[PDB]
């Protein structure tokens, strides 16, 4: 422990210097386009506020790390600050796959999709999905948010090891459904939007190229960015179901930096 | 602030407004398409049929209601209307398609047919509009090849020179030179359209005749078609 | 178009009945609708309003708790359903078709009315002048409390002409536009406190009763009303 | 012979062409270029009239300067409150290829038309509650481009056929019918006096015609191709016309010649609806590339642009007290400039 | 048929023209007249006009 003072700084530092005017510029474009009728806008608009948001928390996890692992502000900036960083990064999974889905319903039903009040709906399904991702990270925040220990660290929502099965069984539980559930669908509403596609005349070989590989990779840049994160979470989960932590220590918070880049990778494929 | 009956006003309007809403729904969940054509082609043969099998004396357009898989569609065609046609053919711009028909078996006219379909295909306002040509009279055309009296090869020079493409599926079953003449009237209509489409908008070629009773149908996979190409534009897909 | 309404009789006190509205030849959906009523030998007075779509409802003080009022478009009839009826209830209900967009005639038809019996604040008061005023030319007044003119730059004050056996028809709306029908003999001026009706050639049909109204807030005030003879 | 008829007509329009390079002296630009530049006009968008669920052709306002009638080709027409922007009435039509629509002097009447080739006409005061059919009047032969009303009485309208027609609304008939043109009628414009009014057409040239006689006074021909828009000076001595070579010109009627043509080197597509303000000062002409600019058209200078419209602009109209203009285009919004 | 043609022609050529430059005199006498009455050409006041 305590390698973690170049990493996740450099990676935090780079998304507050371009993601920010980039979400920006993102959000911008995504209600442009919702004032011309379009419901993948809301998707798109609350999609760049959650990053947004993610981006704010950023600066004191910044300085939580750099100051090598102490949370100076006090106990209830770790809670908000912890809700608000843990929440958009599941806020963000699920508007992707809400994207995703989006895409594949026009494209492989084109004739009766949306076809009534879509704006509607697609603020519905936002507002739905805001309230369930609260309503799963809110017991996170029921606990005590700053847990010291003696190796000066007094840890914010981190447990080495974790406390009792009691955040083990959420951890699994947030893992098999705040990804790998969302992913699932982002994976298979694309591939049935590039299998829906085959069989028009329309599309020449060189437009399908296109799809195809924006289908196959937005999937692959998402998963690469929220996989080793969700891979060590499960992977420390299931095994408490200090050897191990003090092993796998650095490559978990390695993992976190790379999962929080994905505020520079949504705002550029889903609007440049 | 504002009086009672401007409440009253501002509540008649709301009234309004939700009305306009549910016109709305049936006003694009309903697909246009705009009918064309020349005095010799069936296309009233075509509306004929498609009314029939699915649901004013200088009136200028006609309107024609059918339905294929609970997806409902418009299908107008101009009755009075002079041959110049620079003017009101701007007003159909937002149409999914155009359904241009075509009479494949008089060799004759022809040539006007192609030039009014380059004409179409090539219009500043019907761009990003898609064209559904039925090379209607194909049984007559293939009575007139197999009859042998009168020849394309006058009409048209090229032919001599031209072979039936690999791509062609000739299904029932018939005399191969007659498959030679309407694929080549297919690839005419077709090196027209792909000229200078420019890729905004396709072209869908369809073997017809007025008899057949999947015009419906055919009509209602190249809209499907339409829409779903349309939508990946629109969706920031491509 | 008419209006044709029925439910009256005696009733006891403390008792309900349901009065309706059956209406025919005009488009119903779309027209606000009142009630109003008038004791068997006093003035008219504002019971209700029910919107078009049935979005906004109002009742007037007296009545607030008491009465409900509801409409059945596709039935085409008005209903008001009276519940715990005092002594101070037995009147002529009428019912009054009103439509509100800009330029519209409000208050324009007038039911033929039902005989209701019963056995034994900071509101716009209108005032008329007494109540007892041919080829002549009369000028009946009137005054209120508060000034009718809005900062849209409409008046709005109503002259309603009640001839001896029939309903209420309008003769002036906002005080400066003379009713569909009326003959070019009327017209109305005033200044947003006092206004005056005049009749420039008074007629054997001109005789009856004149009240006024106020629609700036509700409830709607008439006024007790002049009487020509 | 026909080649003697032909002979004769050549020399007669060289007679014509005489006369009228007689009459020239000085142009237009010449006696006007001693008077100060209006200076550049920077106009407001006030209000945003949404509701409409397609393009929108054809726009009038009302004689009391408040009232708006729009038509789209969804087959409504939507009467608006301009100064609060509350819809008083919605329309629906029989034949949604609608593409033009005006409103009675009176305020009592609406009238609309389009590829139907029926102009139906609207009594917006009945005794019911709704806006009912008065009349549909039927004899052209070709799409209703325009339609004006003289009198609640008398409409007067132009079609895709080479014809005119003034109407008896009461009876239904066709009072008069003006013959002339070459090519489609496009637009449509009545004098002041509402004695004369003009017609542009699709060729190139714009007649003066005389109601009560029934003949045309004057031919004009100046354009390059087809005329899409046309409107009086308030004088009635005058009007300007836009075409589809990116140039507006105006006419007089009283010289009978073209005075001065409003064109740009950056222009290039048509002008699609030209109408003046209440001096005859500003020439605003809408254009096909999403913005309506703005012409002294005494001195052939653009003053200024008026940009806000994601689709080419169809309708464009002056009110009566000269305090609004409105705009109207093929994203289905209207807007009040000022 | 184009006898009517040559008609109308010729009763389109014999009208009395003025001058081109007394033509364009009125139109700015009647442009400079009408100056004041125009809220286009000369904005009106922030409290006169009904879209503000």
């Amino acid at each position: 422990s305590g390698l973690d003072s170049v990493l996740p700084p450099s990676l935090y530092a780079l998304v507050f210097t371009l993601g920010l005017p980039a979400n920006l510029l993102a959000l911008w474009a995504a209600w442009l386009q919702v004032r011309k009728g379009r419901e993948l806008g809301v998707y798109l608009l609350n999609l760049s506020l959650s990053d947004l948001l993610l981006i704010c928390a950023l600066p004191p996890w910044t300085d939580y790390y750099l100051r090598r692992d102490v949370w100076g502000y006090g106990p209830g900036a770790c809670r908000l600050f912890g809700f608000v960083f843990y929440t958009n990064l599941y806020v963000g999974a699920a508007f992707l796959s809400c994207v995703s889905a989006d895409r594949y319903l026009a494209v492989a039903h084109p004739l009766r999709f949306p076809g009534a009040r879509p704006i509607r709906s697609a603020a519905a399904v936002s507002a739905l999905i805001w309230m369930l991702e609260l309503a799963a990270n809110a017991p996170p925040l029921l606990g005590e948010a700053i847990h010291r220990d003696r190796y000066n660290h007094t840890f914010c929502y981190e447990s080495y090891p974790l406390s009792g099965r009691g955040a083990a069984l959420a951890n699994v539980g947030r893992v098999l459904a705040g990804f790998l559930l969302p992913w699932g669908v982002m994976m298979l509403c694309y591939a049935g939007l590039l299998r829906a596609l085959r069989g028009s005349a329309s599309c020449e070989q060189r437009e399908r190229r296109r799809v195809r590989r924006l289908a196959l990779g937005l999937p692959c840049v998402a998963l690469l960015c929220y996989g080793p994160y969700h891979a060590l979470l499960l992977l420390r989960s299931l095994v408490f179901l200090c050897a191990l932590e003090e092993r796998l220590f650095p490559a978990y918070h390695a993992s976190l930096a790379l999962a929080t880049l994905n505020c520079l990778a949504d705002p550029a494929l889903y609007c440049l | 602030t504002l009086s009672a009956e401007d409440k009253a006003a501002v509540e008649r309007s709301k009234m309004i407004e939700k009305q306009l809403q549910k016109d709305k729904q049936v006003y694009r969940a309903t697909h246009r398409l705009l009918l064309l054509g020349a005095d010799n082609s069936g296309k009233s043969t075509i509306v004929k049929q498609m009314r029939i099998y699915h649901v004013v004396k200088t009136s200028g357009i006609f309107e024609t209601k059918f339905q294929v898989d609970k997806v409902n569609f418009h299908m107008f065609d101009v009755g009075a209307q002079r041959d110049e046609r620079r003017k009101w053919i701007q007003c159909f711009n937002d149409v999914t398609a155009i359904i241009f028909v075509v009479d494949s078996s008089d060799y004759n006219r022809l040539q006007e047919a192609l030039n009014d379909f380059k004409s179409i295909w090539n219009n500043r306002w019907l761009r990003t509009i898609s064209v559904i040509l039925f090379l209607n009279k194909q049984d007559l055309l293939a009575e007139k090849v197999l009859a042998g009296k009168s020849k394309i090869e006058d009409y048209f020079p090229e032919f001599a020179r031209y072979t039936t493409p690999e791509d062609a599926t000739p299904e029932p079953g018939e005399d191969p030179r007659v498959t030679r003449a309407k694929y080549f009237i297919r690839d005419e209509f077709l090196r027209i359209s792909t000229a200078s489409g420019d890729g905004r908008h396709y072209c869908y070629p369809h073997f017809t005749c007025s008899v057949d009773t999947e015009n419906a149908r055919r009509i209602f996979n190249d809209c499907r078609d339409i829409i779903q190409r349309m939508h990946l534009r629109q969706y920031e897909l491509l | 178009v008419q209006l044709v309404e029925s439910g009256g009789g005696l009733v006891q006190p403390g008792g309900s009945r349901k009065l309706s509205c059956s209406a025919s030849g005009f488009a119903f959906s779309s027209f606000g609708m009142h009630w109003v009523r008038q004791a068997p030998e006093k003035g008219l007075e504002w019971v209700a309003y029910i919107s078009s779509g049935s979005g906004t409802i109002y009742y007037a003080d007296t009545v607030k708790g008491r009465f409900t009022i509801s409409r059945d478009d596709p039935k085409n009839t008005l209903f008001l359903q009276m519940t715990s009826l005092r002594s101070e209830d037995t009147a002529m209900y009428y019912c009054v078709r009103s439509i509100y967009y800009y330029g519209s005639s409000p208050f324009d038809f007038w039911g033929q009315g039902t005989t209701l019996t019963v056995s034994a604040s900071a509101d716009i008061v209108m005032t008329q002048a007494t109540s007892s005023v041919p080829g002549e030319s009369v000028s009946i007044s009137c005054r209120s409390s508060k000034s009718l003119l809005h900062s849209n730059g409409n008046t709005y004050l109503y002259w309603f002409l009640q001839r001896p056996g029939q309903s209420p028809q309008l003769l002036i709306y906002r005080m400066s536009n003379l009713a569909s029908g009326v003959p070019d003999r009327f017209s109305g001026s005033g200044s947003g406190t006092a206004f005056t009706l005049t009749i420039s050639r008074l007629e054997a049909e001109d005789v009856g009763v004149y009240y006024c109204m106020q629609h700036l807030e509700y409830p709607l005030t008439f006024g007790a009303g002049t009487k020509l003879e | 012979e026909l080649d003697q008829l032909r002979q004769e007509a050549e020399q007669l329009k060289n007679q014509i062409r005489d006369a009228r390079k007689a009459c020239a002296d000085a142009t237009l630009s010449q006696i006007t270029n001693n008077i100060d530049p209006v200076g550049r006009i920077q106009m407001r968008t006030r209000r945003t009239l949404r509701g409409h669920l397609a393009k929108i052709y054809a726009m009038h306002w009302g004689t009391d300067s408040r009232l708006l009638v729009s038509a789209s080709q969804d087959g409504k027409l939507i009467i608006w409150d301009s100064y609060t922007t509350n819809k008083v009435h919605a329309i629906p039509l029989r034949s949604s290829w609608v593409m033009t629509c005006a409103y009675a002097p009176s305020g009592n009447y609406v009238a609309c038309g389009g590829l139907d080739n029926i102009c139906s006409i609207y009594n917006l005061k009945t005794r019911e509650g709704n806006v009912r059919v008065s009349r549909e009047l039927a004899g052209h032969t070709g799409y209703l481009s325009c339609c004006r009303f003289l009198d609640d009485n008398q409409i007067v309208t132009s079609s895709g056929d080479t014809t005119c027609a003034l109407w008896d609304i009461e009876t239904g008939q066709q009072t008069t019918t003006f013959t002339g043109h070459t090519g489609d009628v496009m637009s449509l414009s009545l004098a002041p006096d509402t004695r004369l009014f003009v017609s542009g057409a699709c060729d190139a040239s714009a007649k003066l015609w005389d109601v009560r006689e029934g003949m045309c006074r004057q031919t004009f021909t100046g354009h390059e191709s087809d005329i899409n828009a046309i409107c009086f000076f308030p004088n009635g001595n005058a009007f300007a016309t836009g075409s589809d070579d990116a140039t507006c010109r105006l006419f007089d009627l009283r010289a009978d010649q073209e005075l001065m043509t409003y064109s740009h080197d950056n222009i290039i597509c048509g002008i699609t609806s030209v109408s003046f303000s209440k001096s005859g000062r500003l020439l605003l002409a809408g254009y096909d590339d999403f913005n309506c600019n703005v012409w002294d058209a005494l001195k052939a200078d653009r003053a200024g642009v008026l940009a806000g419209h994601d689709n080419r602009v169809s309708c464009l109209g002056v009110t009566d007290d000269g305090m609004a203009v409105a705009t109207g285009s093929w994203d289905s919004f209207l807007k009040i400039w000022n | 048929q184009a006898r009517k043609l040559v008609e109308q022609l010729k009763m389109e050529a014999n009208i009395d023209r003025i001058k081109v430059s007394k033509a364009a005199a009125d139109l700015m006498a009647y442009c400079e007249a009408h100056a004041k009455e125009d809220p286009l050409l000369t904005p009106v006041p922030a409290s006169e006009n009904p879209f503000r």
